[PDB]
């Protein structure tokens, strides 16, 4: 865990290869109910930034290129920008089902 | 008044003319491509053919 | 019925349209005779007659 | 005032040909489901110039197939190129299909569904297409196939005497076997508006699996000349497997007249039935085999609910990469395996090719999906 | 008008040295915009016919 | 018309499918019949020195097929 | 419904095009092509290639085996 | 025997892709079918119109359809009746059922012949090596009387008798009518008697593949123009801050 797993991380983060698309790892999660939901209650400057990232990928991924490699996103400097808002949607969506159980 | 600016204007500028300029080259074209294709295969098939080989037995 | 085009301006356009459906007609002819192989024009044109 | 997007008619083709929004990063793989439409139509337009000559009768079957090939004007033609375009008709869906795997096209479930169900009709109207020119290999194989279908107890018998309209393949089978093939394609041509009304409400997919709405282009004029040039691409390796090997595909056998007395030293489908065909013997029951085939050809619609990454495509998950390579490498080694006989060491490599093939589909890749989702700091 | 498209629209001839910029602008909203555009060049091709 | 331009299309459209139709055309022309009768005139053939290559009867170009020697064909 | 128009939201993104009649339709084909196709075979071939390397080897292993087996004892 | 020998690759005429049948070889091996095979073998699905224009004229077509009897009907008063044959007539068959056919062979049913090429793996291949390929049975196998050794045949036990030796029949255009020759002539004939279409078909392909080698590169060409106004498309971004 100390040694080796996180450079088996990072090895896979380059081996999976969003970040030669300049995508970050929470661009690339597929929709759901949840998902929308936390895209829909990010801020503008995120969203803003998201959304011109996820269509410079879809234009990169046209032409059937890749970003140089300066400009492919660094693993420590990924940030995890929407999972606190997937996690809050995925807790009251929870509450929601217990509540309905009852 | 040059060769390319003259070829696009009277006959490509044109949608109708365009359509003219396709089917005359199309009669043509059929008429030179059956030919030399014809004639490939013959060349290739050289005294194969019955047409080869069709004036021995009259 | 057809008396709403009976004037200068639809006469205008008319002429205007003459040398366009001319052309026209003459690309269907030549297509028509082109995909028919009809033996009345192919056998007054030079190249074309070479398999009859 | 503009006719293409007032008029009842020009609107329809409109909203799903002209203006419709499509992802700008598509690959040529989408090619292929129009593809798949044009094959339809190349199908019908010659089996109708095939159904102008063709007699459903056993005694004058075989005779009217070779007065197409020998007495018709350009008939080889036309009935070589019906049955290379059902062989290229079944390589574009099977590529339509590990397209839909591999991208992750089944969460349109609906859209999968109508997908599975075309193409069991697809694969039954081969069947009976097949069965139709009367030759050793069709009578045999309708036979067998046919005979296998029959192992359900108490039921089964009466379905293949009812089947068959009497005691084995005859004259009945071949004449409503020649109805049902010629019918069923117009329920497919349906079921594909179907299946395309199903997909237009969501748009289509593209290999990043993101949401494409930040970028998309009509459908007029990109996909337009995409798929005309994928259409050309097709027509080049269509005529150039009917007019330079017209039976590579084929089966010598079929070219004897069929005489029930006469069992071949092999019987074998088409090359499209095969891998289904060694999944069919690899279990050593009757029911099993009939019943493992069924499961090995809708476990497509069992697989929407075998979905367990919190992404769609497999393009950022390379062990699920690496697990549909290999699971598209035991369906080829499937493949081979149904055209071979029943003997060593063929029994083996079958048995294990089926089972890693269901322990790939059910098992593997749901659990290679959990540990991606681990190893990508999500769970 | 009819169809409501526009909020407006306004043609223009503008001339530089041996050069220039000849055509249309319009400010209308969104649902508009496509169909505009069609009629706006419909109008041109009529001039063209 | 002061453009390279007509000359860029007068090579693509006439000189090089041009020399492409008559390069398939002798491909077309490329049989050739037997050899001739071996008559011996005294006016071709001729030896006025013996060659300054090799055997001193052979040319530099020689072909054994269609190339006679003045003492005949060979085989 | 999801016609052009109401598809997403976009907010300051500049796009640049130009004609297709001024530019290339094959600009610099092989000099940049054949680089990006090594660097996809190069993504993608130990994905791909080695399912179907075993796929050979179990072919020929079968056939050898099975030529072997029809092939008496002496 | 399970195991089975393979027919060889011979070096046919009609072997490559655009190279059309010989039609002479077409044409001896006609005689040699006509002369040898025709008295136990049927190619019903062949008729004597279907030489012309590939070997034969249309009169000696015509003759050789003339001298066949072929059994017309009914007459006015009701019965059959012997007539010359004509151009619309098929080859005539050696047995009136394949029953009577076992009863003259041993047993063993003479195939049908029309499509013996397209129904054999080996197809010429395989035709040539059967009739080449007769010898003595080697040791330890012992077969029964009036059944043949032929290591091509699956099972390697015909009971067709070799009719193939030196000077079988004779050739009209004077062809040494060798073993070998005639084989070849036969199967060449058999090829063409399977796929009548065939030198047509290398032709029309042919002329598929110039023109499809033409069309690809300028419908690839339609398409990157029509996709070169996207595909050197740049995007920029304007954040507020
Ligand atoms: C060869 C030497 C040149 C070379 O390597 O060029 C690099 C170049 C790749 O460089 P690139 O910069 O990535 O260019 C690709 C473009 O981005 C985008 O271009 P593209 O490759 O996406 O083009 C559209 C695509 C569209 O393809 C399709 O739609 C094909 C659909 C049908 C497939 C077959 C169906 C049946 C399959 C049966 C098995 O076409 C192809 O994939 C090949 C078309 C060939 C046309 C004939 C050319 C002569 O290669 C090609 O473009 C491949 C075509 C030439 C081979
Ligand atoms: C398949 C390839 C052609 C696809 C359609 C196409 O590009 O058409 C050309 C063009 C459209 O292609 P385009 O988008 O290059 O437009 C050409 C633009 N002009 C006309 C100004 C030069 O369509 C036509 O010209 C109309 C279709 C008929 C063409 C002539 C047919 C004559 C024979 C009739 C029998
Ligand atoms: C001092 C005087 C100076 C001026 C002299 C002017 C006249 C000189 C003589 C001119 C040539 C005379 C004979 C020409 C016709 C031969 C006819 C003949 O035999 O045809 C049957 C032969 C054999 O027929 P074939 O069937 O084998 O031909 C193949 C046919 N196709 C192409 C359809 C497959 O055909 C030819 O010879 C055709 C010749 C075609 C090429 C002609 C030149 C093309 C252009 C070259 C220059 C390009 C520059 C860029
Ligand atoms: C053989 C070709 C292999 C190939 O090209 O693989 C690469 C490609 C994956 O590339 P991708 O991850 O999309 O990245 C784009 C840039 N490399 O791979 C692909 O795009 C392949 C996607 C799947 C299409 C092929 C399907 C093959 C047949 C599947 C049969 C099984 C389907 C189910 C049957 C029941
Ligand atoms: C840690 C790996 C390091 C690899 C380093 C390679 C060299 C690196 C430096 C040069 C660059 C080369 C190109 C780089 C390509 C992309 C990165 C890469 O190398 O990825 C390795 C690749 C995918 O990585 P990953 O998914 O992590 O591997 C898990 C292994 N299973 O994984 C692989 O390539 C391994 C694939 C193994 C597949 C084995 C399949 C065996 C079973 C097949 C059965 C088929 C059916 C048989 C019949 C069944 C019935 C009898
Ligand atoms: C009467 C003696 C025959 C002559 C003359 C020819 N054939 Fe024949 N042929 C005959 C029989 C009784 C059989 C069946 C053999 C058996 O054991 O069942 C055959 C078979 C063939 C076959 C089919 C072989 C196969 O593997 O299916 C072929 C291709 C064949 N014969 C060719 C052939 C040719 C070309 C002939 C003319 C030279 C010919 N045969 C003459 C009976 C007789
Ligand atoms: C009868 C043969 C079939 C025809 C004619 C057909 C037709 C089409 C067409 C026209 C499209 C839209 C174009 C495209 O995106 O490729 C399409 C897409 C699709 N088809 Fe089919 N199809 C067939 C078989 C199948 C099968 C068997 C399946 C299920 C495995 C299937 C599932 C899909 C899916 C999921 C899509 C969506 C593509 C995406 O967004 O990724 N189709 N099909
Ligand atoms: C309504 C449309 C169709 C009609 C009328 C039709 C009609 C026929 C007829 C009459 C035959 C027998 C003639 C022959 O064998 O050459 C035949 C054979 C066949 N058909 Fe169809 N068909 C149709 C659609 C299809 C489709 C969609 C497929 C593919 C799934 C298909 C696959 C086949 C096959 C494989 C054969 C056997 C070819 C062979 O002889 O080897 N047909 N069809």
């Amino acid at each position: 865990s100390s040694k080796w797993l996180d450079g088996f991380r990072k090895w896979y983060y380059n081996a999976a290869g969003f970040n030669k698309l300049g995508l970050m790892r929470d661009d690339t999660l597929h929709e759901t109910e949840d998902v929308k939901e936390a895209i829909r209650r990010l801020p503008e400057d995120l969203y803003n930034d998201r959304m011109f990232r996820i269509k410079r990928a879809l234009d990169l991924t046209m032409r059937h290129q890749i970003l140089p490699k300066d400009q492919w996103t660094k693993y420590e400097e990924d940030k995890f920008y929407l999972e606190p808002y997937l996690k809050e949607v995925i807790r009251e969506r929870k509450e929601r089902e217990e509540w309905a159980k009852k | 008044p040059t060769i390319p600016s003259r070829l696009y204007s009277l006959l490509f500028r044109r949608t109708s003319t365009f359509a003219l300029t396709i089917a005359v080259g199309a009669l043509f074209f059929e008429r030179a491509f059956d030919q030399g294709a014809d004639a490939i295969y013959e060349h290739i098939n050289e005294g194969k053919l019955w047409k080869h080989i069709k004036h021995k037995y009259e | 019925m057809l008396s709403r085009f009976l004037g200068p301006r639809y006469r205008e356009l008319a002429r205007n349209w003459i040398p366009t459906a001319g052309m026209w007609g003459t690309v269907g002819a030549v297509g028509l005779v082109w995909a028919t192989d009809w033996r009345l024009i192919l056998d007054w044109v030079p190249y074309i007659n070479g398999k009859f | 005032t503009n006719m293409r997007k007032t008029h009842p008619l020009f609107k329809i083709i409109n909203h799903s040909f002209i203006d419709l929004p499509a992802p700008s990063n598509i690959s040529s793989w989408w090619n292929f489901g129009s593809l798949l439409g044009v094959c339809l139509m190349v199908q019908i337009i010659t089996g109708l110039f095939l159904a102008m000559h063709y007699t459903s009768d056993t005694m004058t079957a075989f005779s009217s197939v070779t007065h197409i090939c020998r007495d018709v004007n350009y008939g080889w033609l036309i009935r070589y190129m019906h049955a290379n375009g059902a062989s290229m008709f079944f390589i574009c869906l099977f590529l339509h299909v590990g397209r839909g795997l591999y991208y992750g096209s089944y969460t349109f479930m609906e859209t999968w569904n109508i997908g599975v169900l075309l193409l069991f009709a697809v694969m039954a109207t081969a069947f009976m297409g097949y069965v139709l020119p009367w030759g050793q290999m069709s009578f045999w194989g309708a036979t067998v196939i046919t005979n296998l279908l029959s192992a359900i107890p108490y039921i089964g018998t009466t379905l293949v005497e009812w089947i068959w309209g009497g005691f084995s393949v005859d004259k009945a089978t071949l004449t409503r076997f020649f109805a049902f093939h010629f019918i069923l394609p117009f329920i497919i041509a349906a079921l594909a508006i179907v299946h395309l009304l199903f997909l237009h409400e969501t748009g289509s997919n593209n290999p990043t699996g993101l949401n494409s709405d930040a970028d998309k282009i009509p459908f007029h004029p990109y996909y337009t000349i995409k798929d005309i040039l994928g259409i050309l691409i097709m027509f080049l390796i269509l005529m150039t497997l009917v007019l330079f090997f017209p039976d590579m595909l084929g089966d010598p056998d079929n070219y004897m007249p069929a005489n029930p007395l006469n069992t071949p030293p092999h019987i074998k489908p088409e090359w499209y039935f095969l891998f289904a065909y060694a999944i069919l013997r690899s279990i050593p029951n009757k029911l099993g085999g009939v019943l493992a085939l069924i499961l090995s050809i809708l476990i497509l619609a069992l697989m929407p609910f075998l979905h367990t990454s919190k992404q769609r495509s497999l393009m950022f998950r390379p062990i699920t990469q690496i697990l549909y390579w290999i699971l598209v490498a035991n369906l080829l080694i499937l493949t081979w395996i149904g055209g071979q006989p029943v003997e060593h060491p063929f029994i083996i490599i079958g048995q294990l090719a089926s089972i890693s093939y269901f322990s790939i589909i059910l098992i593997l890749m749901p659990i290679s999906g959990i540990i991606e989702d681990k190893m990508l700091k999500l769970y | 008008v009819a169809n409501k498209l526009c909020q407006s629209f306004q043609t223009f001839n503008i001339s530089y040295s041996d050069t220039g910029l000849l055509g249309a602008h319009f400010v209308c909203d969104a649902m508009s915009i496509d169909d505009m555009v069609f009629f706006l060049q419909g109008q041109w091709m009529r001039l063209c016919t | 018309g002061a453009g390279a331009n007509t000359w860029r299309l007068l090579t693509f459209v006439l000189a090089l499918p041009g020399v492409a139709l008559c390069s398939l055309n002798c491909w077309m022309h490329a049989g050739h019949h037997e050899r001739p009768e071996f008559i011996p005139y005294h006016h071709l053939r001729i030896r006025t020195k013996p060659f300054a290559w090799g055997d001193g009867n052979h040319t530099l170009f020689h072909n054994p097929h269609v190339n006679p020697l003045p003492t005949g064909y060979e085989h | 419904g999801r016609e052009f128009g109401n598809l997403a939201r976009i907010r300051h993104v500049i796009s640049y095009s130009l004609s297709p009649f001024e530019q290339r339709a094959f600009p610099s084909y092989f000099s940049k092509g054949i680089p990006n196709v090594l660097r996809r075979t190069r993504e993608r071939i130990l994905r791909v290639a080695p399912p179907f390397v075993v796929v050979y080897l179990i072919y020929t292993w079968g056939n050898q085996e099975f030529e072997q087996s029809k092939r008496k004892n002496p | 025997s399970d195991l089975e020998l393979h027919p060889p690759s011979y070096p046919w005429s009609h072997r490559g892709l655009l190279s059309s049948l010989d039609h002479t070889s077409i044409r001896r091996g006609f005689q040699v079918y006509k002369q040898v095979c025709s008295s136990c073998h049927s190619m019903d699905y062949v008729a004597y119109r279907h030489l012309v224009g590939v070997c034969y004229t249309e009169e000696e077509a015509k003759a050789l359809a003339e001298e066949v009897e072929v059994q017309d009907g009914p007459n006015d008063d009701g019965e059959m009746f012997m007539r010359p044959g004509k151009l619309s007539d098929y080859f005539p068959k050696p047995y009136p059922n394949p029953e009577a056919a076992r009863a003259a062979n041993n047993g063993a049913l003479p195939p049908d012949l029309s499509y013996i090429v397209r129904a054999r793996h080996g197809g010429e291949d395989y035709v040539f090596s059967l009739l080449t390929g007769y010898c003595e049975p080697p040791t330890g196998v012992s077969l029964r009387e009036g059944l043949y050794f032929n290591p091509y045949f699956p099972g390697q036990a015909i009971g067709m008798a070799p009719p193939i030796y030196t000077e079988v029949l004779e050739y009209d255009d004077g062809t040494p009518a060798t073993m070998s020759q005639v084989a070849k002539d036969v199967a060449t004939f058999l090829r063409w008697a399977s796929e009548p279409e065939h030198d047509h078909r290398k032709r029309m392909g042919l002329k598929m593949l110039l023109m499809m080698g033409l069309l690809l590169p300028l419908t690839y060409a339609m398409k990157r123009h029509k996709w070169s106004v996207l595909k050197s498309r740049k995007l920029a971004y304007r954040p507020p801050k």
